[PDB]
């Protein structure tokens, strides 16, 4: 999607893998905010906004 | 209530201890008012601040 009209893709009832994301090599930007990116997958949430 | 002169001073320092406690349950400012969640959630840099 274009930024003026992005997309969000409600995520719920499932398990997530955040090891495959962070240690990925084709990401140059990977910037988390109130939480920290290491300790991710130890952690869970009511509901993940895409 | 004839004796109570005793009852405000348990009542006093029952409050006081209510009142102690339940500030435990304050934010003051931070993202939770639970230690653990922080310690769960964030690394040192940003769990010590």
């Amino acid at each position: 999607a274009s930024v003026y009209a992005w997309n969000r893709k409600r995520i719920s009832n499932c398990v997530a893998d955040y090891s495959v994301l962070y240690n990925s090599a084709s990401f140059s930007t990977f910037k988390c905010y109130g939480v920290s990116p290491t300790k991710l997958n130890d952690l869970c949430f009511t509901n993940v906004y895409a | 209530s004839a004796l109570g002169k005793l009852q405000d001073v348990v009542n006093q320092n029952a409050q006081a201890l209510n009142t102690l406690v339940k500030q435990l349950s304050s934010n003051f400012g931070a993202i939770s008012s639970v230690l653990n969640d922080i310690l769960s959630r964030l690394d040192p840099p940003e769990a010590e601040v």
